RNA sequence: GAUGGGGAAGCUCCGUUUCAAAGGCCUGAUUUUAUGCAGGCCACCAUCGAAAGGGAAUCCGGUUAAGAUUCCGGAACCUGG
RNA sequence: GCUUGUGACGGCCCGUGAAAAUCCACAGGAAGGAAUAGUUUUCAUGCCAGGUCGUACUGAUAACCGCAGCAGGUCUCCAAG
RNA sequence: UUGACAUUGUGAAGAGACAUAGUUUCUUUACUUAUUCAAUGAAGCGGAGCUGGAAUUCAUUUUCCACGUUCUAGCAUUCAAGGUCCCAUUCGGGGCUGAUCCGGGUU
């Protein structure tokens, strides 16, 4: 018969089927449960003089987080596990390693009330 | 110049935010006359190929 | 003993060359079938300062023609040439100041710059301020050509190769005195680190051949020879003869 | 003819951007292409010695059919065939009780290297196939040799992978014969004498004729027309 | 400073688009369904390298024992959806 | 006036004084789109969203380097009469 | 640096013996395929023919050449319009031509 038609000069990689992975047998044999629950985003309240002067005048709840857990995780971790619309999320790493929440929660509910609920006055 | 309306960025007549209207008006004429001047030298060479 | 200056040199670190100015690799186009059979327009839209090139390049632009786009071409503007002009390349073409023939196509007396030596490699003599080549007869079976370069050498390269009419811009830059070191200091401030030069004579025997002595003094002949080795060759290099050239030079 | 116009177009040198072409003749091939390429070439610039090139002489598709037709019908048995065969003898032979032989005795064509050159030598085969793309070729290079020594009748066939095919592998360096049936008795001497007439009697003609040497034709049409002008003046 | 490679007994050395089969985007093809491929351009080829170069966008006022163009109050602006 | 910013110019060079990401525009005309209804989201208004890390203080005749709270050294901006 | 040997093959002229037949050995020069240099999104090579027509015809062509672009600092892209062949006629789409054949040695 005939040969190929070719308007370029430019031999390229043949375009071949790219087959995906069918595992003979698993990556791990158990998922790794959830890293990150909320129970581990947030790890202490923040009681100190500040932090509660903080509460009073500022509607805000302040936390010890997990570094490894960012502005996103915090929220959600907030608002599920504490009952709470949240306004804003500001973070700062304190000088010893640990993560400090300055969270707002909404006009709608009280901080100064949300504490007693929680436990700390 | 992405933050801001096209009229910013254009004058009304063809080639707006490029060239220059007195540089529009030379590609207008060098265009016309060459495109003219390209029919001279065609009915010109017929006669240099119909008789010669 | 040391290692002598001229041999630090070529491991270049220090000395190579002070290129982040430079215009780019001024060369003429690939030599292709719209140069081999007949003739291709170009634009000069600029001639430009080239820096550590007391010669100005010539911003020459072509069409393609394969794709539909602009080529451009970085030339060494020849004396006269001015934007607009037009610019022709290859076999069929006028023998206008500016237009590459190949040296074939033009008569014995012509001249060119950037003139090729094997045909194809875009460009290789007389490619500095004022020089150009010149056409001193063919052979036209087996296509040679003939040339006197600038060095007044009479080297014959194929009549296929490439050439550009007429003489480099920038002529008799070297007659303006540099007057003072910082002249010179700002010339080679943008060429290579070779500037200033101490003597080896100012030196010491680790540093030099010419290093040493109680006197300042070469202490032995200054005309090294062709044999001799790294660490040897200072001085005058291989002369065949030294001295004030009494007499009428050029080449014989 | 309506708002439509004859506009042509003029791709000559210094205007009208160039047309598709087919630039195959020009491309710029992978490795491994141009390697099988000038191997070919190279393998014939080189006058080549006539111990080779005694192959490059194959056989015409003509005779070869023939010469596969004969060979097709002596097939080796396939997988099937032997499983029915073996539960022929494993049901017979344990009851019947016949000694081995409650089975026919087989006609097919041999084959693996080493099976048939020592068959050549003890003047049993009568019909060689020798493949010509062999690719160390010193597997096959003596079969030539052998055959007209020990005066059995060979033939250079074209095609190794084909060889393969009429006998149940992908290759095979050589096809032979030993046995033929009765009936096909008579239609061997016709493809043996015709396949004698292109190989193992011309050999000592040819074993003197060194191959190759074949110049390409930019360097030949050089020649060519060389040796005409300089000479009818 | 990897990669194809070429050096080197080897630690490694050379080289950086270089003698390499080097990649991915529009969206159509679907109305078996979610992604194969039908066109088509592109050969653009790692990567690291400036807290003074380049550079999307914020200001005033108030406030702390110690923070702020980062909080608060007001008033904007930018980018993506 | 001082400092500082910007302009239009002028002197100088065998010195003629970076890149790249990025954003826009234009030439182009592949296309797509209305009369009972299409087109527009470079016009206005409207909704959501913006992670990670650094953010204290010293910067020196005591928070840096000079065995130290050493007459040394260590880049810079603002600058009243 | 300079010599020999290996990488190292292929022709032709001329010398070199058994001493005026060709196996073999070199001084001059050819060959390309090893080896070496160069450039390019390996782009238009080489061979043949269309036309053209200088040529001078010494049978009729014995040939050599050329075979899209040069007053202008414009524009030149949608496998191209034109031609024409098809689908069983859509809206859209392809073949051939336009753009001469032949060899796959990028040059």
């Amino acid at each position: 018969k005939a040969l190929k038609v070719r308007t370029s000069a430019t031999f390229r990689l043949p375009k071949t089927l790219k087959l995906a992975r069918a595992p003979k047998y698993a990556s791990k044999a158990v998922p790794h449960y959830n890293r990150l629950d909320s129970y581990k985003v947030i790890e202490q309240p923040i009681t100190s003089e500040t932090a509660m002067k903080k509460v009073e005048d500022g509607n805000i709840l302040v936390f010890q987080v997990s570094m490894k857990a960012n502005k996103y995780q915090i929220k959600k971790a907030v608002k599920e596990l504490y009952e709470v619309d949240v306004l804003k999320v500001n973070t700062l790493v304190r000088p010893n390693g640990t993560k400090k929440a300055y969270v707002r929660l909404t006009a709608d509910y009280d901080a100064l009330d949300i504490a007693n609920r929680i436990g700390y006055i | 110049y992405a933050t801001v309306s096209k009229t910013h960025k254009t004058v009304s007549r063809a080639y707006g935010g490029s060239r220059c209207a007195n540089c529009v008006k030379e590609r207008i004429i060098r265009a016309f006359l060459i495109e003219e001047q390209k029919i001279v030298k065609k009915v010109v060479k017929e006669q240099t190929e119909a008789a010669k | 003993g040391r290692v002598i200056r001229n041999q630090r040199k070529g491991a270049g670190s220090i000395f190579t060359s002070h290129t982040r100015l430079r215009q780019g690799a001024a060369k003429l186009r690939t030599l292709d079938y719209a140069e081999r059979h007949g003739y291709i327009r170009g634009i000069v839209k600029q001639i430009v300062h080239d820096s550590g090139r007391g010669a100005p390049l010539a911003k020459v632009v072509f069409r393609d023609p394969y794709k539909y786009r602009l080529r451009e071409e970085i030339f060494i503007a020849n004396e006269g040439v001015h934007t607009g002009q037009f610019i022709y390349a290859g076999k069929k073409a006028s023998l206008n100041v500016g237009n590459v023939l190949p040296l074939g196509s033009v008569p014995e007396g012509t001249i060119v710059s950037n003139v090729e030596e094997k045909p194809g490699d875009r460009g290789a003599l007389a490619r500095a301020s004022g020089n150009y080549v010149i056409i001193i007869g063919h052979n036209p079976d087996e296509n040679k050509t003939r040339v006197r370069l600038p060095s007044g050498a009479k080297k014959v390269i194929s009549s296929d190769a490439r050439g550009v009419i007429g003489v480099i811009a920038g002529g008799g830059r070297v007659d303006k005195p540099l007057l003072k070191a910082g002249r010179a200091f700002h010339k080679y401030r943008l060429k290579r680190n070779s500037w200033p030069k101490t003597r080896g004579v100012a030196m010491n025997p680790v540093d030099h051949p010419h290093g040493g002595g109680n006197h300042q003094h070469i202490g032995k002949a200054s005309t090294i020879s062709r044999g001799a080795v790294s660490g040897q060759k200072a001085g005058l290099i291989a002369a065949r003869r030294t001295g004030l050239l009494r007499g009428s030079q050029k080449t014989q | 003819n309506p708002l439509t116009h004859s506009t042509p177009k003029n791709f000559g040198i210094g205007q009208a951007v160039q047309p598709k072409r087919n630039l195959s003749r020009y491309v710029k091939w992978p490795e491994y292409v141009r390697v099988q390429r000038q191997k070919k070439i190279l393998s014939i610039r080189l006058k080549v010695p006539p111990t080779i090139a005694q192959f490059q002489y194959t056989l015409d598709r003509n005779t070869a059919a023939e010469t596969f037709k004969l060979f097709n019908k002596y097939r080796p048995e396939t997988a099937a065939e032997k499983k029915e065969r073996l539960t022929k003898e494993a049901a017979a032979v344990a009851e019947a009780k016949s000694k081995q032989d409650a089975s026919p005795k087989p006609y097919a064509v041999k084959y693996g290297l080493n099976h048939v050159v020592a068959l050549i030598e003890n003047k049993k085969a009568k019909l060689v196939l020798i493949a010509n793309d062999v690719d160390p070729i010193e597997l096959v290079v003596f079969l030539p040799a052998l055959c007209k020594k020990m005066g059995v009748p060979y033939a250079i066939v074209k095609g190794k992978a084909r060889l393969g095919t009429l006998v149940n592998q992908k290759t095979s360096a050589v096809a032979a014969l030993t046995e033929v049936r009765a009936e096909d008795e008579a239609a061997l001497a016709k493809l043996v004498s015709t396949i004698d007439a292109n190989f193992a009697d011309k050999y000592d003609e040819v074993k003197k004729h060194w191959g190759g040497g074949i110049l390409g034709n930019k360097a030949q049409a050089k020649m060519d027309k060389r040796a005409k002008n300089s000479d009818s003046a």
